[PDB]
DNA sequence: AATAGATTAGAGCCGTCA
RNA sequence: UGACGGCUCUAAUCUAUUA
């Protein structure tokens, strides 16, 4: 027989003062943060798009309930939860004309017609930037199914501007990125979902039950982008440092050139929560592996501990690298030679391709979420998906997978690193949801590095997740 | 004095009820309501009349489709308003209309000619309403606190549904591996075996090393496919004993432990595929690895019949076991896999919908009990007298913390 | 400073005569909108680079110096951070005002 | 250029009620 | 690209051995 052991919820922080488990309860009970006034928010897109924006921002200012109030808290209203105003009377609009969408969709190349799209929405978004007396906290670009459904880069049609990825989204938000404009991309199928309908008479895409979880998500993700804390963690400890690194490829070039991207997580002292990305992307030459050379490791630590160093005005008492693959002897050695002497180094590997599922004897209910099953000292499994008895229902829908935890390199104690990987799953603030199956700094790393992958003009890029979120 | 008596519609209005209640609470006011009580009962009469004539204060009255013409909303207005007379009140009951759906035209004769406040376009200007109201006459209230309200909420939806202290068992999809030959041993067949002879496809599982051959097997077997082995010296032949190996204590120039580990590996999975041939099992090759299927085990779903269908791996880490997973294959009449790979796709995710835990754990035992050898255990043919032994049972999971499945 | 002169003209305010200069009723009664220092989002500069470079004796280079340390925070903090900001004021010492003439 | 094991990344489709 | 989860298909690289 094998033994589990159980690890308890982490709590996230709230205004007033009070602790709660979950977003929605204590965003509808205290309250966030900081004290923002209201959104003034940019509007670029059609004529129908600028109506279906203002009608679903008529939508939100009132309660939207879903069909199960335990299973799905509900939402009483944009001011009654954030308690600021983001109404349909604060609007600019910048209109741009279908028949220059239409034009521009036709060139039988992906990569050309995403360029001349991309280029038609940003010339609007910066000039208007520049060169008027509006202020605005965010754009909202508004965007038509035709131009979703053909700009994937696996999407078939019925040199210059190949330097860049085939992807709408990604090459928008990266082309934007020395302009520093918080943005954000809507379908027109999203916000009106009731009209867009198959051959059969139904939606698409069914929002009837959970319009409330999709306020929820839109309405948080709004308040971020203006400038918004919505909520903190309430147990971090002092002198800790988390480090996310993950890679990606830079396909479209000679050389397949992995790119590393990091994100950084740690107290402000002021009991506060620092939580920006650490990137200038570093490169390894060889392809298919997913090890840095001395020197760009070298600079990444040092980069990372001389921010650490900054914000606080000592260096951290310990690093936690998390990490999706494995260190070398070349790559922890390169970073052991910039470390300062009292300083703990612990690498991390977070896995999730190992097959492992526990089934309960009786019950068509999964595993309770926070169990643990300790292999070694230096290795284990966790259940970061499974039952929530909060909200009487599982995070997802057949029985879930664990992730492998390994202590790859340092010395440390496996039952805190589970604790401290459990609680980083209560961030991510570009969502609404009770909590996530994976670290918050493996994942902003991840959407950094899709970001800054899509271009080769960047430098010297912003680090506020708002500009890449 | 202190209450605010809220009535309300029990089953309908509780969404609104609850949010008011709360918020209320929250701002320091001491409420009433019948939906912030648990163990009622006898509790219905006798008490609610009361506290609605000797400790209510402001009588607020939730006005909407389902309250109007309610015998129990009926009866406390007219008790309120017995109340309202017996008090120098005339702002005792204040209606708060949330329905669109109740024009201002059908309201009941007890509260038509009453003002009130209006909630239907937006709450948060209703809450203003109400507390700017009750700022203007004076209602009794302490200073506002909202922990009192996060600690009483707890009180109710918490405890009925918390972790529990319960010990359970779990099932895996893990099998032990139960025995391992005594000695695996090298056959010298220096440039006797053809150059060319794709072992792969001997009786017994070998894998070429060097000069050399990696089975498990004995040391004229495999005599069929090589005629000239007869006449073979059989002090050549390096043997290494498995447990050795296996413990890690073990490594020398001719070979690592970390080679001979994979090496073992190769042949437990040759040996499981060879038997699995044996077994007259059907066979999917998926994109990397090989399922199993049976031509409940097998079902339908419209015109497609759903297989269960497992893979099997085997590993050394953390301990011998050989893990299964779990699949479903679709066919046109239960003999002829569809080749639609896009419609296999959308069937397994549409098939797997209604499956829940005991469905998937009940079907993985069901197949794997039914490859059992004999008894308890089942065996992997390494040689003519050489078998590994394999659980039929997957390994169990104990733990001190469960919930209460409060359906 | 400005945080103090923020909250000083949400008041009425009055001049010595009434007719030449009409009064000041106060920012939220005149625009009505909302101005005080609750939207504000500070960006320190430490006196220690504004007193190194204001003594270089070569007028286009410390004037080339000072936008530069300027902008290059403010561009920073609209590129690179999520909070939304309409009009950046910059607050300078009297001492740069009067050497940056040619 | 083959046979393995073992580890990495990338796309792309489907479900969320009850 | 409002989220999250679970799947399936397709590349690499490394290690040992053989040619
Ligand atoms: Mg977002």
């Amino acid at each position: 027989m094998k033994e589990l052991i159980y690890i308890e919820e982490p709590k996230i922080l709230f205004a007033h003062g009070q602790k709660c488990t979950d977003a929605r309860d204590g965003l509808a009970l205290f309250g966030p943060l900081n004290n923002l006034y209201g959104i003034k928010s940019g509007v670029i897109g059609t004529k129908q798009g600028l109506k279906i924006f203002r009608d679903y921002l008529d939508h939100i200012q009132k309660p939207i309930y879903n069909s199960n109030s335990i299973t799905r808290p509900m939402f009483p209203g944009f001011e009654a939860v954030f308690d600021c105003k983001w109404e349909s009377t604060g609007i600019t609009f910048k209109e741009v004309t279908n028949e220059d969408i239409g034009k521009f969709l036709y060139n039988s190349s992906t990569h050309k017609r995403t360029y001349d799209l991309v280029s038609l929405f940003i010339d609007k978004i910066i000039s208007a930037n520049k060169n008027e007396d509006e202020n605005v906290d965010v754009w909202f670009v508004i965007v038509p199914d035709e131009i979703y459904k053909y700009c994937r880069p696996n999407s078939v049609l019925p040199a210059e501007t190949y330097n860049y990825d085939a992807q709408f989204h990604d090459q928008f938000k990266a082309r934007l990125l020395k302009h520093t404009i918080p943005t954000q991309i809507f379908r027109e199928s999203t916000l009106a979902w009731r009209d867009f309908k198959n051959a059969f008479g139904l939606p698409i895409r069914d929002f009837s039950k959970i319009e409330g979880h999709l306020a929820w998500t839109i309405s948080t993700a709004a308040f971020y982008k203006a400038g918004g804390k919505p909520w903190k963690l309430s147990d971090v400890r002092n002198g800790v440092c988390y480090l996310g690194l993950v890679y990606k490829k830079v396909e479209k070039s000679k050389n397949p050139r992995n790119a590393c991207c990091a994100a950084q997580m740690f107290l402000d002292n002021g009991d506060g929560t620092v939580f920006k990305g650490e990137v200038g992307p570093w490169y390894n030459p060889k392809n298919g592996q997913y090890h840095l050379e001395p020197k760009e490791a070298k600079a990444l630590l040092s980069q990372s501990l001389q921010s650490y160093k900054e914000q606080i005005g000592e260096y951290p008492k310990e690093v936690f690298i998390h990490a999706k693959t494995r260190f070398n002897h070349q790559e922890w050695d390169a970073f052991l030679e910039v470390t300062p002497k009292e300083t703990n180094l612990v690498g991390v590997t977070i896995s999730k391709t190992k097959p492992l599922k526990l089934y309960k004897t009786e019950g068509d209910y999964t595993i309770l979420r926070g169990n643990a099953y300790v292999v070694n000292e230096r290795s284990a499994f966790l259940w970061t998906v499974g039952y929530v008895p909060k909200i009487q229902t599982a995070l997802s829908m057949e029985v879930p997978n664990p992730l492998f935890i390994e202590i790859n390199k340092g010395e440390a104690d496996i039952k805190q690193v589970l604790k401290d990987i459990l609680s980083l799953t209560k961030l991510n603030y570009n969502a609404c949801i009770f909590a996530d199956g994976e670290p918050v700094t493996l994942r902003f790393a991840d959407k950094i590095g899709e970001i800054l992958t899509a271009s080769t003009d960047i430098k010297t890029p912003p680090l506020a997740f708002k500009y890449y979120i | 004095r202190n209450k605010i008596f809220i009535s309300h519609a029990t089953p309908d209005d509780n969404d609104f009820t609850r949010w008011l209640a709360l918020k209320l609470i929250g701002l320091g006011y001491e409420v009433w309501c019948d939906i912030l009580f648990l163990d009622k009962g006898v509790d219905f009469w006798s008490n609610i009349e009361k506290v609605i004539r000797e400790d209510t204060c402001k009588f607020l009255l939730v006005s909407s489709s389902y309250s109007n013409q309610r015998e129990g909303v009926l009866k406390e207005l007219a008790v309120a308003a017995k109340v309202k007379k017996q008090l120098k009140d005339d702002k005792f009951i204040i209606p708060l209309a949330i329905d669109e759906q109740l024009s201002y035209d059908d309201i009941n004769i007890d509260i038509v000619r009453l003002n009130a406040i209006d909630f239907k376009m937006s709450w948060a200007r209703g809450l203003k309403d109400i507390l700017e109201a009750f700022e203007k006459q004076k209602v009794p209230k302490e200073v506002a606190d909202a922990s009192k309200s996060n600690l009483l909420y707890q009180q109710i939806f918490l405890h009925d549904k918390s972790v529990i202290e319960k010990e359970e068992i779990y099932d895996s999809n893990w099998l032990s591996i139960l025995s391992f030959p005594e000695e695996l041993r090298f056959h010298e067949y220096n440039w006797m075996l053809p150059k060319r002879f794709d072992v792969r496809e001997l009786t017994f599982p070998a894998v070429r090393y060097k000069n050399y051959l990696c089975t498990f097997a004995w040391a004229y077997d495999f005599t069929y496919h090589l005629p000239k082995t007869e006449t073979y010296h059989k002090s050549k032949t390096i043997r290494i004993p498995t447990e050795e190996i296996l413990s890690g204590s073990y490594d020398s120039n001719f070979i690592r432990n970390a080679e001979c580990k994979r090496l073992i590996v190769q042949l437990l999975n040759k040996a499981f595929e060879l038997r699995m041939k044996d077994k007259e099992v059907q066979e999917y090759e998926m994109s990397n690895k090989t399922a199993y299927w049976l031509e409940m085990l097998v079902g339908k779903q419209k015109d497609k019949n759903w297989h269960f269908a497992i893979s099997g791996a085997s590993k050394l880490y953390p301990f011998p076991v050989l893990m299964i997973s779990s699949h479903i294959f679709f066919t046109a009449d239960g003999k002829k896999l569809i080749d639609s790979s896009s419609v296999q796709h959308s069937s397994r995710r549409r098939q797997g919908k209604n499956w829940w835990n005991n469905t998937w754990r009940t079907k993985l035992l069901a197949f794997i009990k039914y490859l059992s050898d004999d008894d308890t255990s089942f065996y992997l043919e390494m040689g003519s007298e050489e078998k590994v032994f394999v659980s039929n049972e997957p390994v169990k999971f104990k733990g001190n913390v469960s919930y209460n499945i409060p359906e």
